[PDB]
């Protein structure tokens, strides 16, 4: 049940943890991509309360919201569709299998190296199940020129 | 040079949102200091505009100026005052002398506003007959916060407290929660005659009930600013007044430097340790 | 109790005169509060009572208002806000956020409304012409306080000075120091258009005019208010608003620790001493 | 006159346990201020005398003033370092100027010592194993307090740390808190 088309200029996504450069590095992709909005509609740091974190649109200064719980996420964001997943090697088994019960999370970026082969089966059998695409685990992402990029892919600007 | 043409991005590390001066004329939460004074609100006006940033309905307003006058002073021999008169009597200034009283404000000593006020609001929004809040608060070994005087009991009642009830039922357009203390009120004076609402327990039920009854505020917006300490910042901003008024009083009464008496103390230290 | 029938007699180390509060009713020098209340002054009005303790008349009071409104924020780029703030990012209540920014007020920061007010009644009471205090300053290698704005200068007046100016002109029965301030800023104006007269040196030359030329103060009187620095108390008071107002805006947009660059500090530590 | 003679009884309101001053001598929690300075107690010696009111050990005595040369500064960046040069520089006094930066030591500032010592003691105290600990703070969402450097990581340690930590291995007789928050 997995889908076509991934990413568009469209595109929302939510990114789990604190990665203010890798963030600052897809809204500067965004704005040079001539999007309409950013990528990063939240970020879940579960060690922080709900603040937001200044970011740039280009030269102009504007707050993303940073989430304790990814529930909250979630709800208050029901257009993000994409969830990065920064969470180290023995975290990132269960922010994944959380994140899968949400339905409109289509696609998983596991950037982690470490995982147990153990572990990443049970989140392939579960994306099987859910239809979910899961690029990772152990990678930068991806890039979709004009459109979508995920976390650190292609470097700087 | 660089930045104003736009070739470098600097984070700001500041952000702000209560008043802006680089500008033509001076603003107060969007309103120009013009504005301000064309449209003649006082105190509690301009009190709205940089606590809340909100444009407060004149009534609103006028209760934050009474609020500030019944908290202004109450006499030198609490906490704060007795600080800021020893502190003036060893010859500081008036900065010093005001901040060395002031730092006594917090729970023992001017926090039964705010104390209150999320004592009732917690038994209100977790909604709670008043005769159900009174057992509730016994059984847990607590005194309700805002209730109880020390001499003016009941048909000789405090007098803060009437002008500030007088006023709050006439302006107000709805009072749940001072029409819940009141009811507390109610109980506790079947108990003793002096367990009445103090001017402490009267601002902090009246001050909620002008955020959330006013329409400036959302009810998110108004449990934010009483989880802050908005009503902190009423006892604070009110007592600073006699506080100074304590500082100049002893400058001009030429008051020496005081030592306490050793009398008075009690001293206690261990035999060689 | 051998106190009470009058064996023993104690010396009281302790003398007030601005608040009587061990009685039936709160009394604010000799006017009960609710006689404070019916007589509809302000907070002006009680700030007559605890810091002078007089009855002032009603444009006495409501321009000690209109001073607390004009002095209640400057923004936060100044020194007292800066360090309200840093204060309130580093997660501290709001009487330590107050008092880490209300501790900045003093000589550099705040105190132009007490300077002047000292230095321009030192020239009218040792009477001498507005051109020659200009030319005795300048051979001083000082300059005049309350005297000079960094972008509002003429034809582009200070909005704050021309509501205060237009208030004083109206109600105050006689400005003579009001009147020497201005012709002080008529030759200052001369040299450069941005030395007017500030919202600080306009304070200063009308509080001091409020005070000797109201009725309710003596000469002697009014010169011992400014000379213990009741002018002080007017800047302290009325920053103090702005400061709480930028506590609360620090913990609504929930600011983080904050610590400062290191490329903004220069570091110039010896080599081995 | 009647107090001295006893005929009246005044309550004192205030009560002390640390320093005797109305007498021939100076005495700090029982002990004359000759006699502190003939034993050789230094400042850390007249901190255990003022604030816990006890004779300590020479070797706790001078932990005590090495812990309070390694917490002197850390720079001006710090927040309350910060809040005494602005204050400075706006022309106020060693008073003030002290006290404006000293206010804003709390939770976020300055906090971590007494945060960390609450921290590890509870988890000592209710005796669970290092291991438990770092699980049982991670599903609680609190990062542990006196863990985490910016840029001293291993093989490149703190040196405040190991000037602190091998004075105390030395010289303690009973580590068992140091030893739980170095497993942790
Ligand atoms: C995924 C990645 C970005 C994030 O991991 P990280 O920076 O090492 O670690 P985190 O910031 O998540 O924190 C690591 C742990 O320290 C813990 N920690 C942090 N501060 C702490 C403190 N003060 N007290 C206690 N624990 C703390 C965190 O809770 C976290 O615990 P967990 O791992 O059990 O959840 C990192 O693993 C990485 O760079 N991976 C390489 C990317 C990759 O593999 N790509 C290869 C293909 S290009
Ligand atoms: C027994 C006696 C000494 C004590 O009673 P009291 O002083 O009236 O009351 P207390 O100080 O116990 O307090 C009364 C109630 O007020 C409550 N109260 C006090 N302060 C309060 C506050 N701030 N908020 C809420 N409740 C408060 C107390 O909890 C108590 O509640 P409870 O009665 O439900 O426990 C008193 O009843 C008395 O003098 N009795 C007469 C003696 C007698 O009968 N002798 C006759 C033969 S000579
Ligand atoms: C020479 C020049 C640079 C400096 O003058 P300036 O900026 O106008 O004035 P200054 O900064 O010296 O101050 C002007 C006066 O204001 C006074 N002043 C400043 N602040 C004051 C205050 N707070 N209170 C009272 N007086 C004050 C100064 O004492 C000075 O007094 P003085 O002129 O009696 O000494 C300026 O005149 C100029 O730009 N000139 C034009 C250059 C030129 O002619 N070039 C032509 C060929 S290209």
């Amino acid at each position: 049940g997995k889908s076509t088309t991934l990413f568009s200029r469209h595109t929302k996504a939510i990114v789990w943890g604190m990665q203010t450069r890798a963030v600052q590095g897809m809204l500067d992709f965004d704005y040079v991509c001539s999007r309409d909005e950013p990528s990063v509609a939240a970020m879940v740091y579960p060690f922080t309360g709900d603040h937001k974190q200044k970011f740039y649109w280009g030269h102009k200064e504007i707050l993303i919201p940073v989430f304790k719980n990814m529930a909250d996420a979630m709800r208050k964001h029901p257009e993000v569709d994409v969830l990065i997943n920064f969470a180290s090697l023995r975290s990132a088994y269960d922010s994944t299998m959380e994140t899968m019960n949400y339905a409109q999370i289509r696609t998983i970026a596991i950037i982690a190296q470490g995982i147990p082969e153990a572990l990443t089966r049970k989140l392939i059998k579960k994306a099987d199940q859910k239809g979910v695409t899961i690029i990772g685990p152990a990678t930068v992402g991806g890039i979709k020129p004009g459109c979508f990029k995920i976390g650190n892919t292609g470097g700087m600007l | 040079w660089a930045r104003e043409l736009g070739l470098i991005r600097k984070p700001a590390s500041f952000m702000t949102s209560i008043c802006d001066e680089r500008g033509q004329e001076l603003i107060y939460a969007g309103m120009p200091i013009t504005e301000v004074f064309k449209e003649e609100m006082g105190i509690g006006g301009v009190l709205g505009l940089l606590w809340f940033q909100k444009r407060l309905p004149k009534y609103s307003c006028q209760f934050i100026e009474m609020c500030l006058m019944v908290t202004a002073d109450h006499g030198p021999a609490v906490s704060g005052a007795h600080n800021t008169i020893i502190c003036a009597r060893a010859g500081k200034d008036l900065v010093s002398s005001l901040t060395s009283g002031l730092l006594t404000i917090g729970d023992r000593f001017g926090g039964a506003l705010d104390a209150a006020a999320k004592m009732f609001s917690k038994a209100f929004d977790s909604g709670i007959i008043p005769m159900e809040f009174v057992n509730k608060m016994k059984k847990e070994g607590k005194l309700i916060m805002g209730i109880g005087h020390r001499v003016k009991s009941i048909n000789n009642p405090d007098m803060r407290v009437q002008i500030l009830k007088d006023y709050v039922r006439q302006h107000f357009p709805a009072t749940p929660l001072l029409d819940y203390a009141l009811e507390v009120e109610k109980i506790t004076t079947s108990k003793k005659p002096n367990l009445i609402l103090n001017v402490d327990g009267l601002i902090g039920v009246a001050f909620v009930d002008m955020l959330r009854n006013c329409g400036s505020f959302t009810r998110e917006e108004a449990d934010e600013y009483i989880d802050i300490g908005a009503l902190n910042g009423i006892f604070v901003l009110g007592r600073s007044m006699g506080f100074i008024g304590h500082y100049l009083d002893q400058k001009r009464l030429k008051q020496g430097l005081y030592r306490h008496p050793w009398d008075d103390i009690s001293y206690v230290l261990p035999e060689h340790m």
